[PDB]
């Protein structure tokens, strides 16, 4: 079926700006307390979650340099330690993971 | 083309009186030759129209559209832009006052169809223009109430003339 | 009609659906935190907390040997559900996986996820926090039920 | 279109010739060329009808600025400030000579539809109609089945 | 200019005193109205030819079979009726009809999640929110 | 359908002009000052002290035996030349190259300073409106120290003559809209600074320009402009931690 | 590129009218604008009004102070003979004084019953900044103004107005000049009512105490047609009734608003200035 | 006497007048380095006016975000109030209602709606009855309600507000909330501040017991548009930070005979921190039972 007639730009302008098609003003939008950086309510501080990731990789690659190869997973708990820091009395009979850095502020040891 | 929009940035008003009220200041930025459709940048741009600098920014950062990280790239540059440049005391004071998408130069290619057949595909290129004016954004218009209906349609009863007489 | 459906509809099929599932399970098992799509992270939600549950019967047990078998593609990953993530959880009876959201990825504008088990050594997510109860709200309902309980006793 | 173009209302400049009459015209400018076929007509009027035209009109001033130009052209100024340029490019003693009276014959108004043609300013004398003016009136003034008391 | 849920600024203590609190009024409420031929009731009158009564809300739990003693097998439904109180009373004048108009709510449902006009409406009548 | 936008411009180097070249670009103005010049500290209380201010002047041009025989390089290109005229003749173009700046006669302010004075002049009221006048002046500027350039450095001679100036100014600058942006329009006050000339010496059609302006280390903090500034801190990204 | 001349140069000036029409320039005088005499421009103002002008005297009717302050401050610029010129103060004063009587007299004698009160708004109203400048701008009065600031200001172009009645009042005498007057001050009440030029507060208080100068008892206001009362558009005809006897009738929306029109009603009817007044007389006297 | 329609208008002048007279004594321009310290935005440094720049126009060069949660700004550990202008250059730190120990914005605001209440008993009351304010009680959040001591006439010795009349303090208060009226805080001398209130010998008190314990004797003048009031302690931006307001109910306090002092209650809570209707009807409940200080 093709068009009996042109549309006009006048009955397009209804259709394309109509409310419908206009795009909703979000009011879930907050500050971060932590950072200041915008979240939303409902979704974790793009900025803090980046922290946490970049931490991460960094643990998860000193993981890689103890357990030198695939299919070497440990059976033991493991503790992140950073430097000036100890294993606890609890942190006995664990994997002991080295961070040549300071402890960071929001990472508190447990 | 036309490149009118930087050069309106360029105007210099005589110096104010010290009886005449503060004028705001105008930043007339934009940014060409932006990959992007500018029916789909116009919903972007119609959205942010009239708000403030941060609240227009707010909207972009959690927008999933394309144009949303373009048209954020520009508010951020033209905030600083006034402040380094155009003598502005505060960059939040700012609020959108003109912001409209329009068509850039476009390419041509030839998309594929069967039997032969051909299309002509536009790889659509698309010009954001955004103006700041200093001052806290104008309250939007209150919507017409039974008051303003009831006063506007007994004026024009009044209004009413003896039409074909003296 | 789809009414008490409960199973989404993900993969090529019925068993395209759990290979997607047993590898996020078994990526899940190995790094204790993983980023993934929020209706994948749902719905793999609950084989994760049912493998822990498969867990605690022991590596004695024949029936949850071939569950952590099926279920674990890496067996290296196997000693380690019956021996740190089953232990850490003896206490508890449920809940062994918080599931937050976390921006859309910028590759497709995707609803993301982050899907972790509870305990784990890495870096703590910044958790949502209700809040203080010091705040305003908070002081005139702890005035409010002083003087409720107060009343109460007498 | 009427619907395409303005319109107004038929006036007059200041209530002319309610007391007196007063020529709406003020001042007219001929730029004529001393050489160009184009202003021969308008050299002839110079020539022969300017003066005898400025004698009828002591109220207008004439200014007649010899300069070169193609198109020559009559400048028309009324007293409520509107102008009106008119071109004599290749027209006759006679066609001048009617052109520049009408000129002077008109009150400045733009030349656009007229919505009546007539205007006063008292359309009535013995009061204008209203719903009441042939409705009589009735004993206390009560209402139709209205009781009193 | 953003909206907000009962439960939004409350702390880990105030929830679950928040929750208890409104719970320990709704048992009260309806605890109240337990003695309606006490609290000043309305007229009874005795039953005319062509009357109507007014009717319940009831929740369809399901179905179970039952039998007769002719042996027939029938299928019934489970209706039960809970928190089933009349709401207000229309008179035959202002109900713009032939008969008059009552108002009855069936089940309760949680304050938190209801309208301020809705709210205030239940608030003089002295019982939680009908369904 | 092949059609293509025409983007091939490609980055390049202003430093140098293409090498192998007969021609090489001239140069009015030499970069900097030859030989940098320390006013003593506490200049300011002398120049109230005028009667002090005279005599030391007039010691220390003939005490610094090198800034004497420079005066004797300027006259050899030209006799008619006399160091009692020259601070007299560097007032008027020192009001006068500030008075293009209001009216932006770029065109004569060229014939008053040099072209590395230039851009510190203009650049920056490119887009304000500055009214600048010359009130009164206090104290008659002294031709505090001369020294040439090297003899034949680049086959041009270059001289420059520190001149010092104490009298009273008026600035106004409006920004680009006409608000108020800095100073006060009715109330002069007092400028106490060096102004250093420069000629290029071998030039015949050569003179004398505004080069630069000595601000010592000891000079008084600027009038504070009317509206307020923000210093951001750096910005951090998430893995980066703040220092204190 | 076609050849041609003619459609080029008839696009350049088109293009120059849409060039108006966006940045409109600002106002002139038409003295600055090319053919311009004002030598000539004055002498045909005498007879396009058809007076006895005197050129000496017409002159000095155009000359504020304003213009020659600034005019001897041009001077002092060039540092360059003294002028001798009059400003119009002086004839100012003299046509003001005999307008505001002039006006007087006509009006006195055309309304008897008008109290001096009314009498005076309505000169202070045909003599009023409005009026006279109105006048004025039709008249090329403002065309041959010399003044300091462009366009003349209203106050600025009154005063010069009746520096030209002064000169008309010198050379033709009081009776011609009277004419001048009556000719284009009188005629700017002609599509006007009463109370629209005199503008008043609480004609019903004026009312009450006009009967009492008359001896006649205070007003009954009674309703004597009424409709649409329960509505939003009611229209309401209130009578004011001396000792039983109708002497205005007024309508209005409210019954307070119809009282009120009733009272104008009846202060037209008694001062004369109703709509069926008979027109003023402009013809010749005999 | 003076009449209570002009009694305000001196009280004004007064107040503009020692207002203009700080900002003459202020230089025609003096910068100071106000350092900004918090989790946000670290190392931030606003070059600022004396005397003329206010916190919040350091918000303003940050974010708008800044601008409508900072209900309290901390200057060196000390509490300052967003529109007051800042006398030094020195490290900066905003507040909101929700942060981890908000107890200094809580007073603030328990204050503010004890002064706004204070605002509309000024004028509920005819202008033939005697209403001369005395204190606001400085009552902890925790006991459920902000109260502000009121002496009326000796008309009404027995007289109790009923529920349609406490609705009415109610509709008033709103009247001021839409206004968005500005809390202007002046940090004036006793002598000064003692001239405006001559006329009220409850207020006379209330400065001189500021002046003993102040060194330099000054006392903070706080004003709502017309309405001028003295308390203490930096208080909310703007009237229209409080979202519910409500009055709770009026108690006499004792002994009665020597003197008679009304104890107006209520309860209010800001738009960060609305409360749903059903747990909003639970503190006003509370509120309405009487609460005295320690
Ligand atoms: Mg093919
Ligand atoms: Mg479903
Ligand atoms: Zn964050």
């Amino acid at each position: 079926a093709a068009p009996k007639n042109r549309r006009t730009i006048e009955v397009n302008r209804c259709r394309r700006r109509n409310p419908q098609k206009l795009i909703k003003v979000k009011n879930n939008i907050d500050v971060c307390p932590e950072c200041g950086h915008l979240k939303q309510k409902h979704v974790l501080c793009a900025y803090c979650y980046e922290k946490v990731c970049k931490e991460t990789a960094e643990i998860r690659r000193q993981i890689g340099k103890q357990e030198g190869g695939p299919f070497k997973a440990p059976t033991i708990e493991t503790v992140v330690l950073y430097t000036g820091e100890t294993p606890s009395e609890q942190d006995q009979g664990k994997r002991i993971i080295e961070r040549d850095r300071k402890r960071p502020s929001w990472f508190t040891q447990n | 083309i036309s490149r009118k929009w930087e050069k309106k940035n360029k105007i210099v008003y005589p110096p104010q009186l010290p009886g005449e009220p503060r004028r705001p200041a105008e930043i007339y930025h934009c940014r060409r030759q932006i990959k992007y459709s500018k029916d789909k940048m116009w919903y972007l741009a119609k959205l942010i129209r009239g708000m403030s600098i941060d609240q227009a920014l707010a909207q972009l950062e959690f927008n999933d559209k394309k144009g949303a990280k373009i048209i954020k790239e520009v508010l951020l540059e033209a905030q600083d832009m006034a402040v380094r440049d155009h003598n502005v005391e505060f960059r939040s004071n700012l609020y959108i006052a003109e912001s409209t998408s329009g068509r850039g130069q476009c390419l041509k290619r030839i998309r594929y169809h069967g039997r032969g057949r051909f299309g002509i595909m536009e790889k659509v290129y698309c010009h954001y223009f955004v103006k700041l004016v200093e001052g806290p954004p104008p309250p939007p218009e209150p919507p017409k109430t039974a008051v303003a209906h009831a006063k506007e349609y007994i004026q024009q009863l009044r209004s009413r003339t003896i039409v074909h007489t003296l | 009609i789809s009414h008490g459906r409960v199973f989404r509809r993900m993969g090529l099929g019925p068993e395209s659906r759990i290979h997607l599932l047993r590898n996020l399970l078994t990526g899940l098992v190995r790094h204790e935190r993983i980023e993934a799509p929020w209706a994948r992270v749902d719905e793999m939600r609950g084989y994760a907390e049912k493998l822990i549950d498969y867990g605690k019967l022991g590596d004695t047990n024949e029936r949850a040997m071939r569950m952590a078998d099926f279920w674990l593609t890496e067996k290296d990953l196997i000693p380690k559900l019956f021996q740190v993530l089953a232990p850490r959880y003896k206490d508890q009876t449920g809940g062994y996986t918080r599931m937050l959201q976390i921006p859309n990825r910028s590759l497709d504008r995707a609803k993301m996820a982050v899907i972790e088990y509870k305990g784990n050594c890495l870096p703590p997510l910044p958790l949502p926090r209700r809040d203080s109860h010091l705040t305003l709200l908070n002081q005139l309902l702890q005035g409010l039920r002083q003087d409720l309980r107060q009343s109460q006793e007498a | 279109t009427a619907r395409g173009t303005p319109s107004r209302f038929l006036a007059s400049v200041l209530h002319n010739g309610l007391g007196r009459y007063v020529q709406q015209l003020q001042r007219l400018s001929f730029s004529v060329s001393r050489d160009g076929a184009s202003s021969r007509g308008a050299r002839e009027f110079v020539e022969r009808e300017v003066i005898d035209f400025a004698r009828r009109n002591p109220g207008v001033v004439i200014y007649v600025n010899s300069r070169p130009c193609c198109v020559p052209r009559v400048v028309a100024e009324y007293l409520n400030g509107a102008v009106r340029e008119e071109s004599i490019h290749c027209k006759s003693v006679e066609e001048i000579s009617t052109l520049v009276q009408k000129l002077a014959d008109q009150s400045g108004l733009d030349v656009i539809r007229i919505r009546k043609p007539f205007h006063t300013d008292n359309p009535s004398i013995q009061g204008q109609w209203h719903p009441f003016t042939n409705k009589p009136t009735t004993f206390r003034g009560l209402r139709p089945r209205e009781v009193q008391d | 200019k953003s909206g907000t849920w009962w439960d939004e600024h409350l702390s880990e203590e105030n929830v679950p005193f928040i929750k208890q609190l409104v719970s320990d009024e709704d048992k009260a409420q309806l605890a109240s109205k337990l003695c309606p031929l006490k609290d000043e009731p309305w007229p009874i009158h005795p039953w005319e030819p062509g009357s109507f009564r007014v009717g319940l809300i009831a929740l369809k739990l399901g179905m179970m079979p039952l039998w007769t003693k002719d042996g027939q097998k029938h299928v019934v439904t489970l209706l039960q009726v809970q928190d089933c109180h009349v709401l207000k009373y229309t008179s035959k004048e202002n109900c713009n009809g032939k008969m008059a108009t009552l108002s009855v709510g069936g089940k309760t449902v949680s304050r938190f999640r209801k309208a301020t006009s809705i709210l205030e409406f239940y608030r003089e009548l002295g019982l939680p929110p009908k369904q | 359908t092949e059609k293509e936008f025409m983007q091939h411009a490609r980055k390049a180097g202003l430093v140098i002009p293409p090498e192998k070249s007969d021609r090489s670009i001239h140069l009015a103005c030499t970069a900097g000052i030859f030989d940098a010049y320390v006013p003593p500290e506490g200049d300011a209380r002398i120049s109230s002290l005028s009667k002090e201010g005279l005599i030391e002047r007039t010691e220390r041009m003939k005490k610094t035996m090198a800034s004497q025989v420079s005066i004797r390089r300027i006259k050899d290109y030209d006799a008619n030349f006399k160091i009692k005229d020259f601070p007299e003749k560097a007032k008027d173009i020192f009001i006068e190259a500030h008075l293009c700046l209001n009216n932006s006669d770029h065109d004569r302010l060229h014939t008053l300073v040099t072209e590395h004075c230039f851009p510190d002049m203009t650049w920056d009221i490119k887009y304000k409106t500055v009214r600048w006048s010359f009130v009164e002046s206090l104290e008659p500027s002294h031709v505090v120290q001369v020294r040439c350039s090297s003899m034949m450095n680049q086959g041009n001679v270059y001289g420059q003559i520190t001149v010092r100036m104490h009298t009273r100014q008026t600035l106004a600058i409006y920004d680009r809209f006409g608000r108020l942006m800095y100073g006060q329009e009715d109330v002069p006050k007092d400028v106490l600074e060096y102004v250093v000339f420069e000629k290029q010496l071998t030039n015949p059609y050569g003179s004398w320009r505004m080069h630069t302006k000595i601000v010592p280390p000891w000079a008084p903090p600027k009038q504070p402009i009317l509206k307020t500034v923000m210093i951001p801190g750096p910005q951090l990204k998430p893995e980066e931690e703040y220092e204190e | 590129v076609k050849k041609g001349f003619r459609a080029a140069f008839r696009f350049q000036k088109e293009l120059e009218r849409q060039r108006l029409l966006r940045c409109p320039p600002p106002p002139v005088r038409r003295s600055e604008k090319p053919n311009w005499d004002y030598h000539a421009e004055i002498q045909a103002f005498g007879h396009r009004l058809q007076e006895n002008f005197s050129l000496d005297l017409l002159k000095t009717a155009f000359v504020n102070s304003c213009y020659i302050k600034s005019e001897e401050a041009k001077r002092q610029q060039l540092g360059i003979v003294l002028l001798n010129l009059k400003s119009n103060q002086e004839l100012s004063e003299q046509g003001t004084s005999f307008s505001q009587t002039c006006l007087t007299q006509f009006l006195e004698d055309e309304y008897p019953d008008m109290p001096t009160e009314g009498i005076k708004n309505l000169v202070d109203f045909l003599t009023g900044e409005e009026v006279v400048c109105h006048v004025a701008r039709n008249l090329a009065v403002e065309q041959l103004t010399l003044s300091e600031e462009f366009p003349v200001p209203p106050a600025v172009l009154q005063q010069t107005f009746f520096a030209v009645i002064g000169a008309l009042l010198q050379s033709s005498g009081p009776e011609r000049t009277a004419l001048f007057i009556r000719d284009f001050l009188i005629t700017q009440m002609t599509g006007k009512e009463l109370f629209e030029m005199w503008k008043i507060i609480n004609p019903m208080g004026l009312l009450v105490e006009e009967l009492k100068k008359r001896n006649v008892s205070a007003p009954e206001s009674r309703l004597t047609r009424q409709s649409g009362g329960t509505t939003a558009l009611p229209l309401y005809f209130v009578g004011l009734y001396c000792d039983k006897k109708l002497i205005a009738e007024g309508p209005g929306e409210t019954v307070l608003v119809a009282e009120e029109e009733a009272a104008r009603v009846a202060l037209r009817k008694l001062y004369g200035f109703t709509e069926n007044r008979r027109p003023w007389n402009y013809s010749k006297p005999k | 006497q003076l009449s209570p329609t002009e009694l305000t208008e001196m009280r004004n002048d007064l107040f503009n007048k020692e207002k203009a007279r700080q900002l003459s004594l202020t230089p025609r321009t003096e910068k100071i380095e106000v350092k900004h310290v918090g989790k946000t935005d670290p190392g931030t440094v606003f070059v600022m006016n004396k005397n003329i720049s206010t916190p919040y126009s350091c918000a303003m060069h940050l974010s708008e975000w800044y601008c409508r949660k900072s209900i309290l700004a901390l200057v060196d550990g000390q509490p300052w109030d967003m529109y007051k202008p800042l006398t030094k250059s020195c490290e900066i730190k905003f507040l909101t209602f929700k942060d981890c120990d908000p107890g200094e914005v809580n007073k603030a605001y328990w204050r503010s709606c004890a002064m706004m209440m204070g605002c509309v008993i000024e004028r509920a009351f005819k202008d033939e009855y005697m209403v001369n304010l005395v204190r606001a009680p400085e009552v902890p959040v925790i006991s459920g309600a902000f109260c502000y001591d009121v002496v009326l006439d000796s008309k009404l010795d027995e007289w109790m507000p009923t529920k349609e009349n406490l609705r009415s303090f109610t509709k008033d208060a709103h009247a001021l909330i839409y206004k968005d009226l500005p809390f202007e805080t002046l940090e004036v001398e006793a002598k000064v501040a003692l001239e405006i209130f001559q006329h009220s010998k409850y207020k006379v008190d209330f400065i001189e017991e500021k002046a003993s314990q102040n060194p330099e004797r000054i006392v903070k003048l706080h004003r709502i548009g017309d309405f001028i009031d003295v308390s203490e302690g930096p208080l909310i931006p703007r009237t229209s930070i409080c979202f519910q307001y409500e009055v709770s109910a009026v108690h006499n306090l004792q002994p009665t005979q020597p003197s008679l002092i009304r104890r107006f209650q209520g309860v209010s809570l800001p738009v960060h921190l609305r409360a749903h209707f059903t747990i909003w009807d639970k503190l006003l409940e509370r509120s309405r039972k009487m609460v005295t200080e320690d």
